[PDB]
């Protein structure tokens, strides 16, 4: 990239690094609960929900 | 001993809906066992419960 930018003018390339910190979490307990809901049926098939 | 009618006021009377997807069926029908139309449609059908 540093040597197209020495022979073009008005064209320039460019080129860059970026490193990630995603730190996941809610601030409380109940914010995170989760429920669900699942049946079996006499056939062997489940619902789920 | 002879037999009897039940004369329910309300005769037999039901609704099929199709949802559109997976072959999902829905169905309204005044009976005493849903279990039971679950299973004969979903064998009619060759479905899953």
């Amino acid at each position: 990239v540093e040597k197209f930018n020495a022979e073009n003018y008005w064209k320039k390339k460019g080129l860059a690094m970026v490193p990630l910190k995603f730190p996941v979490g809610l601030g409380s307990r109940a914010a995170g609960q989760a429920a669900a809901l699942v049946h079996i049926y006499l056939d062997g098939s489940v619902l789920v929900t | 001993m002879g037999g009897q009618e039940h004369f329910y006021m309300e005769t037999q009377s039901m609704l099929v809906v199709p949802k559109g997807e997976d072959q999902e069926m829905d169905v309204y029908v005044s009976t005493q066992f849903p279990k039971y139309i679950q299973d004969i449609v979903a064998s009619t059908l060759k479905l899953p419960a």
